[PDB]
């Protein structure tokens, strides 16, 4: 882009536009639970001990 | 005794996901379903429904 710097010269907008943009934000994640007894030695009494 | 004869038998076992040919003398029971039981199928043991 070329922008021309000069003294004693300004640029003034003669019009406008209404813009609507969208912003997506995470706020949460999956709540997970682990029954560690089931995960390791799940059905074994000896392992549980 | 170090020079005396000795008879040697080496038993080599295979435990695959295949039908059982040689089995222990453990006695079988009836099936129980829909209950939390200890089970033993062809020597593969566990706990479950």
């Amino acid at each position: 882009s070329s922008i021309a710097y000069s003294n004693n010269t300004i640029a003034i907008p003669t019009n406008f536009s209404i813009s609507i943009t969208t912003e997506v934000m995470p706020v949460s994640m999956a709540k997970t639970s682990v029954d560690c007894n089931m995960y390791i030695c799940g059905d074994s009494t000896e392992c549980a001990n | 005794v170090g020079h005396q004869p000795y008879r040697v038998v080496v038993l080599s076992f295979e435990l695959l996901n295949a039908p059982a040919t040689v089995c222990g003398p453990k006695l079988s029971t009836d099936l129980i379903k829909n209950q939390c039981v200890n089970f033993n199928f062809n020597g593969l043991t566990g706990t479950g429904v």
